[PDB]
């Protein structure tokens, strides 16, 4: 069962998630994310630190970026 | 070829290692290691094909990737070998690893930027090109996102585990491989990535030269596990969908198998094992 979609402004960045497994965008730029077998999530910019949900992975990416644009993959 | 503890290098050996790394960067060869690694970080999945990570071939895959990098360094300076970082012993930001004559230190607080050492963006010698975060300077926050590196006692608890790996051969596994990788348990290898921060916390983690020293010590711990469990060996041993079995070849090379990489002494020895 995929997580629900989301859309919010987090730390001044628009983050969106939607089932596709699942896609996340930071100001319209897609961020690679992945689900682990225990149901936690990671992203390519926080790969080694599992968080509970795709929104948590999007927010960890915004925290990592410190305001910088994301580049596509 | 002897792989030495970074803490033990002479000033000359440090100088030669740094110069060879900077030359691989200048020539364009370095960044393709970063690109290959990110491709596997993004493609290895728990429920599908998995080769470089979150799977039993994590260890032989990184052993071959490090051999490819070491051979590239030796094509520039034949005296250079990959050193390893025993993060259980050299565990603070004051370690000589992080001095300006070796890897440089932590990043400043406002933007994570490394301000000293040979890889600092201000040198003009270490552009971050293969990247997801669009910033183009090396970043670190040592000890920022997780308070402590693993200890020798925690490493020994992992080396004590008898089974190399276990079904379902992914991030949910019990067993040595996944405890060393760190997705279960007290967490060795993943935690060190989180502890360094900056590009080391990302899929483009080989952008930081410490990547190779971290993986050279994870590789040493595999060799230590083998000597503790001579009776135990790589699994699985044939017929496993989506997982590299012992005698199956591995991407991207296709010409090598885990079986060919179990015995490191074919390729190098350690200063002490
Ligand atoms: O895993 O690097
Ligand atoms: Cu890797
Ligand atoms: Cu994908
Ligand atoms: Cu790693």
């Amino acid at each position: 069962a995929a997580p629900e979609s989301f859309d919010e402004v987090y730390k001044g960045r628009r983050i969106q998630g939607r089932p596709a497994g699942y896609e996340v965008f930071v100001d319209g730029v897609q961020l690679h994310v992945m689900r682990n077998a225990d149901g936690s999530w990671i992203s390519v910019v926080s790969h080694f630190d599992p968080v509970p949900t795709p929104r948590a992975a999007a927010r960890a990416a915004v925290d990592e970026l410190q305001g910088a644009p994301l580049l596509p993959f | 070829t002897v792989r030495k503890n970074q803490a033990t290098l002479t000033a000359d050996e440090k100088r030669r290692f740094v110069a060879a790394v900077l030359e691989l960067k200048r020539s364009g060869r370095y960044d393709e290691f970063v690109r290959t690694h990110n491709e596997f970080i993004m493609s290895d999945t728990d429920s599908g094909e998995r080769t470089g990570h979150r799977s039993p071939s994590f260890l032989p895959w990184h052993r071959r990737f490090l051999l490819d990098f070491e051979q590239a360094l030796q094509s520039v300076d034949s005296s250079v070998t990959l050193p390893y970082w025993d993060w259980s012993a050299d565990r603070t930001v004051r370690a000589s690893l992080w001095a300006p004559d070796f890897l440089g230190g932590t990043g400043r607080s406002t933007d994570g930027r490394v301000m000293d050492g040979p890889f600092a963006a201000s040198t003009g010698n270490w552009p971050i090109n293969v990247r997801v975060d669009s910033r183009t300077y090396l970043r670190r926050s040592l000890g920022g996102s997780v308070a402590e590196l693993p200890t020798r006692a925690e490493v020994e608890s992992v080396l004590a585990i008898s089974a190399y790996d276990l079904p379902p051969y992914n991030s949910a596994s019990e067993g040595f491989r996944n405890h060393l990788e760190g997705w279960r348990g007290v967490n060795l290898h993943n935690r060190v990535h989180v502890w360094v921060g900056g590009q080391m916390a990302t899929g483009v983690s080989p952008n930081d030269p410490v990547f190779w020293l971290h993986h050279a010590y994870v590789d040493k711990l595999w060799a230590e596990w083998q000597r503790r469990h001579p009776d135990s060996a790589y699994v699985p041993t044939g017929g496993t969908p989506d997982v590299v079995d012992l005698n199956e070849t591995m991407k991207p090379w296709n010409t090598v198998r885990p079986a060919d990489l179990l015995d490191h002494t074919a390729y190098y020895t350690f200063d002490a094992l």
